[PDB]
């Protein structure tokens, strides 16, 4: 639903809240690491270590309780007062940037677990908008962004 | 009479750590003034020696396995000196300064399976552990790692030193040892994971520092 | 509760329209020195779905720095925006196209684009509309344009053909008759006129063919000597005040959203 | 000072705008009778560069006899100066040119004669325009434009060639849609939209080619027929008081102030 | 009926930018307190943002030389790109945030004997110089060394710059440029010294900072 | 907390010096009459690891017999060893 408003506007600022959701059981056990890297969309990641990341914003939630979800709010971090959709331009341009950062998702302790258990615990990501502003109306259809 | 006026020659100007004495000066030109946004482009908290170098960190990242027996050292960490690397944001503090007094602050989590079983005493232990018996590791301040109970504990220290601070460049001898001991064996039955996974998060608490310098090491 | 039942559960209501206003304003900090007791909580519950996420400390941020709220609907969607386009062949002819907003259709015969779009946000349509068509290319030309509500009797529509239909029946329904020489567009309001609640844009079979259909805007030309160049003609809708949207939707896949 | 700044010297703020007013008026003799106590100073010091420039004795000399001050920059500005000219040599084209304050444009591309010598006097620029564009030759021609903000989607800048997009994208930009049998001329107010606080006219390399822009104007033309003569168009952009203008710089040197 | 005490499971701690979800978790620990020094081992002020972060630095060291034509550019200085640097304390708050506003303030200072004689313009241009007149850098904030008046400049002038704040990693532009022009020519007679030194001292005002982040570059 | 840490759990001190004094005083019964409330407990957890550990019922045991306190660090130290 973000995506489908957003997508029809120039500039967009604001808080943008992921909640995530965990589909454990109550028998696993483990700890995930939330980092927000502030930067643009296209700055290169993928070779940050874990204890690197504890450098920047982050948010460490447990898998197995009674509450499933862990609402990571990242704040507005630019140094210009709007973002810009830019997925309608065909190549990149420094300097214009739609993301403020990257999400990083670690794996902060294993995943332990009996034997008669998924070995694994599919994650759901959520994502909504608060303290939204958008303007300057356009037309697009935003495409499906494959990592 | 009239008095016709003329520069000041001899002023003192300066900021800081840093002085100027200049025979031949004359007064300072200032353009515009500093604005506040109407619109902020960033709404986090503007950054500082309290968000940037007392955060937490991760320091030290093992494994506690049933291989490992009684009194075993899981993980055993010099806290302070980890926290003094190029990876942590506190640096940039510490890099430039020479002595700090500070807090310690420790959180180590486990996250055993409620099919495994056993125990973990976290202690912070000053200088060394010389000598002294590991069964009374209680008197250190401490936390009780309980598969059963609580996967989560949390220690909190003042500065405890035989002197005013804590030079980072040579250092003495460490401020704080961490110590990770199986206080009760892990134990498990057919099929259940092997192991546990163990973290350490530190950060420094009223944290002072003193003596800019150059030295680069 | 009146129809009788009971729960001890407290009946919380989900996704209340308008939270907030989408313009950046203030009505000191918005979460710190206190904890992020916000920042766990249950999805699944409606009651615990309420509270306000809040993970790290943050500082309100200012007020926007132009005037109006670009995230109003009466401000969007007020802008007009592209329906159709069509040309006239041959002298003598009458046009009739639908204001149909199922999406079902598929442009160049329906909606497309934004309108295609925004329709399918929201179950409910219910009021008037303003509606404008250009005009292109050949000059000299009178032409007559009427609304006809939906029910009532009606040329084939999307379809270019001569008028089956009397010009007493024509002007009774109402009629604009404009010059292309001196006018070159126009910007006319349509009624409301249904004998539903309203018209819904997200339906399929039979309810689609009568529920979807707000009315059909129909142009005839006469005097058009086709030695002449081509006569080019446009439709752009907008929203008026009066409008009211209901109970929103899931807005559509990327692969339902079609241009012309 | 705040900063831990300390000092014996006064800091006295150096080159403050507007000193005085560009007209002639009173707000007896300036100086006289006393001595030039103002015409002995040392350049180099801020504090005593203030001094009231005096030499010999003058009068006050009286009311300056227009109303109207024309060194004020929402007059002098005001008055909508060239910046553009262009002919289409065929039909359904589109051309798309730039608003581009930076001076490393050279005209007929870039900014010409006053415009060029205006966007270079200051660092930054901020705030809305109005944009006036003249229709000559050809008649009986219909015609789009459309403001597109910075980093979206738009045709190769300062090239005449047919349209690559859609009717559907170029319309939801918001569109005035012309005929030049009608008007002959447009006067339009160009929005401010941009993710950046400013735009500033005098920057190289990288900075030059985003921040400098403040937004492309196109214009679509169709039903040209070219048994007709030629069709041309030409840009004139003012100054609204909304706009605001921050930092004077250096103004341009002889030889980089162009014409066209 | 009496009730029985029990461990509180979930909670949240952390500090600053970070943030811990604990289902099991359990009370902090404390031990002793943090205590104030009736005698201080270090008696400067300390350490903060303030005091590493604004203090003035050593730019770029220059000599102005009798064969420098008029309009000739004694030293051209990117400011800001300079106080990012290994060697300047200021980098341990900026190599770790991603964007900042602040300040400028400049100081230079040349060293002519009276035997000499010429002058100097520094002024500070934001951006880049562009094309506009050298004769006309007077509009910039600036001011004139005159080896008869003064040896010492200084200047001051706030944040000018398009955006919100300045991106240290992959910079736009710059955002002052300072420029230093040979205002009048050196002149000496037989023996004088053939030179000047020129030095330029720069420092960041109300400095802001934004943006923690891991990466080294 | 000052250097900027938050949390919502009850931050508690851990093994503070000096209890209880190291001769027999009295500063009825101990424990009694109500319930053994003290005798379970989470030792894991330093909010109560303070409460007072009580199991049966006890008597205040009188007062000691002798003047000094030899468990005091100023007295058993200050014998010169």
């Amino acid at each position: 639903a973000l995506a489908s408003i957003c997508q029809m506007f120039c500039f967009w600022r604001g808080d943008l809240v992921f909640d995530f959701q965990v589909f454990p059981t109550k028998y696993h056990s483990g700890r995930l690491l939330f980092c927000f890297v502030p930067g643009n969309e296209l700055i290169d990641v993928t070779g940050i270590t874990l204890k690197q990341a504890t450098t920047a914003p982050c948010a460490v939630m447990d898998i197995a309780g009674v509450q499933s979800t862990l609402r990571f709010r990242v704040p507005w971090i630019s140094d210009t007062p709007y973002r810009v959709n830019r997925y309608t331009k065909e190549a990149h341009q420094k300097g214009e940037y739609t993301a403020i950062g990257k999400l990083i998702v670690y794996c902060y302790n294993r995943l332990t677990s009996p034997s008669n258990v998924a070995h694994h615990v599919r994650v759901n990501v959520y994502l909504s908008a608060i303290n939204l502003e958008c303007f300057a109306p356009l037309y697009h259809a935003m495409d499906v962004t494959t990592q | 009479e009239q008095m016709i006026q003329s520069v000041d020659r001899t002023a003192v100007t300066g900021a800081s750590y840093f002085t100027s004495v200049d025979q031949s000066s004359v007064h300072t030109a200032e353009v515009g003034s500093h604005q506040i946004e109407p619109l902020k482009t960033s709404v986090d908290k503007p950054g500082s020696k309290k968000t940037q170098g007392e955060k937490f960190f991760l320091i030290h990242s093992a494994r506690w396995l049933t291989t490992h027996a009684l009194f075993h050292e899981v993980a055993k960490l010099d806290v302070v000196k980890l926290l003094y690397n190029e990876q942590f944001a506190v640096q940039g503090l510490l890099r430039y300064h020479t002595y700090a007094r500070f807090g310690i602050e420790i959180q180590v989590q486990i996250n055993p399976t409620p099919f495994q079983q056993g125990g973990l005493i976290c202690a912070m232990v000053p200088g060394d552990q010389s000598y002294g018996s590991i069964a009374s590791l209680t008197v250190y301040p401490h936390g009780l790692l309980n598969c059963n109970i609580n996967n989560v504990v949390r220690i909190k220290v003042p500065f405890i030193y035989t002197r005013g601070a804590y030079h980072f460049k040579d250092p003495q001898y460490p401020v704080w040892e961490l110590t990770i001991r199986v206080w009760s064996e892990l134990n498990i039955g057919t099929g259940t994971s092997a192991y546990t996974s163990l973290n350490v998060l530190a950060r420094f608490t009223d944290l002072e520092l003193h003596g800019l310098t150059p030295l680069s090491t | 509760d009146d129809s009788g039942g009971f729960s001890t559960t407290v009946s919380t209501e989900q996704n209340v329209p308008d939270p907030q206003v989408g313009i950046t304003t203030m009505r000191m900090d918005v979460s710190g020195v206190q904890a992020p007791v916000g920042a766990i909580t249950t999805i699944e519950d409606p009651v615990l779905a309420k509270k306000v996420p809040e993970t790290f400390p943050e500082l309100k941020p200012g007020e926007s720095r132009h005037t109006s709220d670009h995230m109003s609907i009466y401000k969007f969607m007020g802008r007009s925006h592209f329906l159709c386009t069509f040309t006239f062949n041959s002298n003598n002819k009458e046009y009739t196209f639908p204001i149909t907003l199922s999406s079902t259709s598929n442009p160049p015969h329906g909606l497309p684009s934004t309108l295609r779009w925004f329709f399918n946000l929201f179950q409910l349509y219910r009021g008037p509309l303003d509606l404008t068509i250009i005009i292109t290319g050949a000059t000299d030309v009178d032409g007559m344009a009427w609304f006809t509500p939906v029910g009532l009797a009606v040329d084939t529509p999307w379809v270019e053909k001569e008028s089956a239909l009397q010009i007493d029946y024509k002007t009774a329904l109402g009629a604009v008759r404009f010059n292309t020489r001196r006018t070159g567009n126009i910007q006319i309001r349509l009624p409301w006129y249904s004998y539903l609640y309203a018209v819904s844009g997200a339906l399929d079979g039979l309810g689609d063919k009568t529920d979807s259909t707000f009315g059909l805007v129909s142009i005839q030309i006469a005097n058009y000597n086709h030695s002449d160049e081509y006569l080019s003609f446009s439709c752009y809708l907008s929203v008026t005040e009066q409008s009211e949207f209901y109970f929103p939707r899931a807005p559509l896949n990327s692969n339902a959203m079609l241009s012309t």
